RNA sequence: GAGUUUGGCGGCCAUAGCGGUAGGGCAACUCCUGUACCCAUCCCGAACACAGCAGAUAAGCCUGCCCGCGUUCCUUACUGUACUGAAGUGUGCGAGCCUUCGGGAACUCUGGAUCGCUGCCAAGCUCA
RNA sequence: CCUGGGGCGGGACGCCCUUGAAAAGAUAUCAAGGGCGCGCAAUGGUUGACUCAAGCGGGUCGGAAACUCGCUGAAGAGUGCAAGAGCAUAAGUCAGCCUGACGUUAUUCAGCAUAGCAGUGGAUGACGAGACGAAAGUCGGCUCUAGCGAACUUUUGAGCCUCCUUGGUGGGGGCCAAAAAUGACAGAAAAGUUACCCCGGGGAUAAUUGAGUCGUUGCCGGCAAGAGUACAUAUCGACCCGGCAGCUUGCUACCUCGAUGUCGGUUCUUUCCAUCCUGGCCGUGCAGCAGCGGCCAAGGGUGAGGUUGUUCGCCUAUUAAA
RNA sequence: UCCGCUGGUUCCUUCCGAAACAUGUCGCAGCAUGACCUGACUUGAGAUCGUCGGUGGAGUAGAGCACUGAUUGGCGAUUCCGGGGUCCCUCGCUCGCUUGUCAAACUCCAAACCCCCCGUCAUCCUAGAAAGUCGGAGUCCGGACUGCUGGGGUAAGCUUGUAGUCCGUAAGGGAGACAACCCAGCCCGUGGUUAAGGUCCCCAAGUGUCGACUAAGUGUUAAUACUAAAGGGCGUCCCAAGCCCCAGACAGCUGGAAGGUUAAGCACUUCAAAGAGUGCAGCUCACCAGUCGAGGUUUGGGGCCCCGAAAAUUGACGGGGCUCAAGUCGACCACCGAUACCACGGAGUACCGCAAGGUAAUCUCGUAGGAAGGCGUUG
């Protein structure tokens, strides 16, 4: 499951690029958004690459980014409660355990928000005009994705 | 003055490889093609009769009717809608 | 007409001589020197430009010279084999007023040359390699582009 | 002498001279059945061909060598055996369910009074329609084979035997 | 019901062409035999056309072979080189060039293969 | 009218092909190569029969120049003419027969991508007539892409409608089609001059200063080919290559046209050093005197006169130098 | 009078928001038509800005000589068409084998982008897809940055194109100032954390950490119209490889350059140790012996710095100043720092709902301009 955050504006971004990144429902900086791993999304999560950051997030930093960043319709926070009344699991953990596992989905929750509008990252991050195989944040941190989103809990 | 005549920049669009230059093949001119079938403009420079424009050279045409030996295809240019007789010389099936 | 006008490598290669009109032919006079016979020389040395430049007939021609006779002075003018490889093919267009119809006559050929291209291939007796190392520094200090020799063969029959 | 890599070999059937492309496409414009008549020196041969993008298809066909069956013993490559092979196809191809078909003679020469022409006269006469003109057609004697008395008193039985094959193949096909 | 051979019509139009050697025809094909006639020569029955008993597989044709030339394909190296899509507070005085992620040749080289594959119909034979 | 200001030149002012043009399409410049304003009753159509260019070989003064036979020959020829594309049992050549180089009419293309836009073409068809051919087919000219022109007016072709109450006669008006041209080619019947000039605007656009650039100009450097009796480097520094200055002329059009008073001189002040003299050194092919070349150095000096409006330059006599 | 030319054209808010381009024009300072913007209406279910896979178009970069043309030698023959001192024989073209270069009007080859169509995912969509009709315009002086070695040009803050994004019409934060360079697209107030960039002072936060380099005040200048080259350096710091090398080299200190030759050196039989010879006929090196007693020399590829390097009012790393840095390089840590992001409260707008009200990550910038709603004067 690619988790995928944006971490650059949309000035001075080509319109095939913004297009991309609109159909992936992020227009803002710091917005995560969690996509399959198909080989479409894939193709999408390359083209933005430049402007964004993308991974594949575990069960645990999933679990944190349901708990406090979860908004349902009408900009009400996601608690325990509700997922215990519109899920079979027993919290926000078990859930997020089998959305990894493949067996769930985040579309399972009813009127939830697929966008995530995450803080900005506490003590910074490592850049937004180097990738990460150059020294920056943009581009793939493979399982190091959820130290940044840990970072921008 | 550069010209606009219909011929215009069309050194490689109308030529034909080394080995395929000459006689086509005849199977080529006689292909059938059904209602609203999807088939590729390729056109054979050495047919020089019932071709389109080079500017179509490579679109995807769907047939809507037939005007004798020609057949009549709805091809997109740009954005608008054309309809471009061919005859079968010029035509090739789309294949799933 | 310094070779700074026309040494920066930023349009394309102006060849095709059946489509344009008299061009004043290259001063280069030879290609081969010295023994074009025998190819058994163990020392190769090849002279290399290392940026994209445009160099004149005119630079070519006195690159060769000096090279040549720094060679036939150190290594008699039978011990060396030194190959010009490139022929200067572009021809140089100068707009001979002011900028309405700028499309200027031929004022001339060069040759246009990528990096690492070896411009002159030097063969010599392993005494001589040092002559002809040194001839060769005496040659591309009259070509527009920074040159640094390359050796070919025997390598190790150096060092 | 394919010297280089810019040499353009003729088709396989034009490179052994068996087929003219340009013909080929003229006559598969007509989007019917070709006639396909083919004379070999000791025989002939008659055949009726659909062409699709595999390859071309034969639906009837008729040669000299079926001319034994039905009573002929004479020589099977003269205008005589063309005409009662041409006579035979037709009643077959109605038989089997065709009745039109175009001539196609390929690359032999065109010339009245040949044996292809005999042949076109034979299926035309057994009811099989292909568009013709009758100045090709051979004249009557010629087809009963009224050449014996020049050369042969031995080609004298020619006669009789092909009018004796012609009312048996018409008793057979109908 | 199946197979081999032969013939006609082909499809893909060199992997099929160019070249060299070795084998075969009962049926077939061809070479080959004549010119009464049908037809014909810008002259020649050379071709075409007609009528064909022979004789010959010497050629057409079929089968196998030769990498020699051409083509096609794989393969190791060149090489993830050339080139390039995107981004870059990376870099050069400058013509420019570099890093990251994603594509990716051509020539040549090593070791090999390719001297066609296949579709229809018919004539025969040999079915189990 | 376009126009690296205008003018002179030119027509990139209509049509056609290759590149530019960045492998769909489009794409500008006074961009590059150019061409067209026609020719042809056959140099056209169709059927049949053949294959061309150029080599090698054989044939008699028929020469290495003719015509003829064999072999190689996918095209290296020809197809009327630019360029590109097409074509070999042919889109070529020859011969038989012919006139489809036919009357009428509908679509869609492309001129004019996307996306409106004239008369025109150019591809499919349809009605009626034919040509050649066994038939399939081919023929709406000459293989495809240039060879041409609105409205009005006149003339011409076939048959019809019409002219003011009605019928006729002469004569007009009209429909459809063809010809006559506007080349500034989407169509004025069209020469200059103004320093006697006027007006409205323009830094949308030039002389002007300024800015950018540096071909050219001034001053240099590298490598040293060599001359210097010998000796590259005391002195001169070819060829080739790389620069700096912006002090000459260019290029450009960024600022200024509701004005930045435009050359030269004079007066006065200042600045740079790439130093002419004065000060200090180094080399010499420096004996001294006097030169020659180079380095440091901008404190001071660098004048008076003849011609010319001059800058510049020459000339005169002084002068440390002028 | 007329003018396509100049100047001016008077209140507020809200919604949306361009074009400086094509064709024709006595057209080039103008206009029309189309693209682009806006408002309304009809229509009734799909649309493609994006991804992945496939059927197709490739003829550009690159590459190469297989065509068209150029281009360099060598080797062997054109017994022939040709040039020269019994056509005795010289001999350049021409044809093959092996080399050396090319093309914008070359291609046996040949990408990455890209374009048409199909399937899938994705997004939009009955709160109205694509299509259609009508009302209103503005607009056809554009410019810049990053690419295309774009074309031309000696180059240009030059001129003319193309793809994307900007300024125009773009705030706030930062580069010293900066139309278009980076963050960022922005309703109001508060709190927090970050972006770009910076943390020696000017100035909030580092006289921060590790490992080296620079000795020149070099530098303290991302992009750039704002930044000097060729050439050279036994300046200094590295990597690698030849050669001599504790059977004792390199550089210094002791005996000799004695046989020879005056072949007028400077126009050997055989010895470890002496030439047809380095130098101001003795005056001097190359060379063997001894000697301290250990590294020496050559070449190639790199980092920084230096010479090359001269301009005009006194002056610009932004200034002060800074030397194991306050500079450069390879990494790292913590903090500072926006109106961005998060949160809270509030306003407006869009659509839906009968209404209460509901939704908005998928609403809030704005020139020419379209549309809507209001304020004001006089009657
Ligand atoms: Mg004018
Ligand atoms: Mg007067
Ligand atoms: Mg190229
Ligand atoms: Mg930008
Ligand atoms: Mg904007
Ligand atoms: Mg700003
Ligand atoms: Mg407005």
């Amino acid at each position: 499951m690619y988790a995928v955050v944006r971490l650059r504006g949309q000035v001075n971004v080509r319109y095939t690029i913004e297009d991309t990144m609109k159909m992936l429902r992020l227009h803002k900086v710091n917005h995560c958004v969690f996509v399959p791993e198909n080989p479409h999304y894939k193709g999408m999560v390359q083209k933005v690459k430049d402007y964004v950051a993308y991974g594949k997030i575990d069960a645990k930093t999933l679990a944190e980014v349901l708990e406090n960043r979860g908004r349902l319709e009408g900009d009400t926070r996601l608690t325990e409660e509700y997922i215990r009344e519109n899920t079979d699991y027993d919290s926000i953990q078990a859930f997020a355990e089998a959305v990894i596992e493949g067996k769930s989905s985040l579309k399972d929750i009813p009127k939830l928000k697929p966008v995530f509008r995450l803080h900005p990252p506490r003590k910074g991050h490592a850049g937004i005009k180097r990738t990460v195989q150059q020294g920056g944040v943009l581009g793939n941190h493979d399982e190091n994705i959820n130290v940044l989103l840990h970072k921008m809990r | 003055t550069n010209s606009h005549g219909e011929k215009r920049c069309t050194r490689y669009k109308l030529q034909k490889t080394v080995r395929e230059r000459g006689i086509s093949p005849v199977s080529r001119a006689i292909q059938e093609f059904e209602e609203g079938q999807m088939v590729h403009i390729d056109i054979d420079p050495s047919v020089q009769k019932g071709m389109p424009n080079p500017k179509f050279q490579g679109s995807t045409g769907k047939v809507i009717g037939q005007r004798g030996r020609s057949y009549v295809l709805e091809v997109r240019s740009g954005n608008a809608m054309k309809e471009v007789f061919s005859l079968p010389q010029h035509l090739k099936p789309q294949k799933y | 007409k310094p070779g700074s006008m026309y040494r920066n490598v930023r349009q394309r290669s102006f060849t095709r001589r059946k489509y344009m009109g008299g061009v004043p032919g290259s001063q280069v006079i030879h290609y081969d020197m010295g023994d074009k016979a025998n190819t058994s020389f163990p020392v190769k040395i090849s002279l290399i430009v290392e940026e994209k430049c445009q160099i004149r007939h005119t630079a070519l021609e006195a690159a060769r010279i000096t090279a040549n006779r720094h060679l036939v002075a150190d290594t008699g003018k039978m011990g060396f084999y030194m190959k010009l490889r490139v022929y200067p093919h572009e021809v140089i267009r100068e707009n001979k007023s002011g900028m309405r119809r700028a499309f200027g006559k031929n004022v001339g050929t060069a040759a246009r040359v990528k990096p690492m291209q070896k411009i002159f291939t030097v063969a010599v007796e392993k005494q001589n390699f040092k002559a002809a190392k040194e001839a060769l520094w005496h040659a591309g200090q009259k070509l527009p582009t920074p040159c640094r020799i390359v050796v070919d063969e025997g390598a190790e029959l150096v060092q | 002498m394919a010297t280089g890599p810019r040499y353009k070999v003729p088709f396989r059937r034009r490179r052994e001279g068996r087929t003219n492309y340009h013909l080929r496409l003229k006559l598969l414009l007509s989007r019917q059945d070709r006639v396909v008549v083919r004379k070999s020196s000791r025989n002939v041969q008659i055949q009726l061909i659909a062409p699709t993008p595999d390859g071309d298809i034969t639906y009837s066909s008729a040669v000299s060598n079926e001319l034994a069956k039905y009573g002929y013993t004479g020589a099977t490559g003269n205008t005589t055996a063309a005409y009662l092979t041409g006579l035979l196809f037709g009643l077959k191809s109605l038989q089997k369910g065709y009745e039109g078909g175009i001539l196609d003679i390929g690359l032999q020469a065109s010339s009245a009074g040949s044996r292809v022409y005999a042949a076109l006269k034979g299926v035309v006469d057994s009811g099989f329609e292909i568009p013709c003109s009758p100045e090709v057609f051979p004249p009557d004697e010629r087809i009963r084979g009224e050449h014996i008395a020049g050369y042969r008193e031995e080609s004298s039985d020619l006669p009789e035997q092909f009018e004796a094959t012609k009312e048996k193949i018409f008793a057979e096909f109908s």
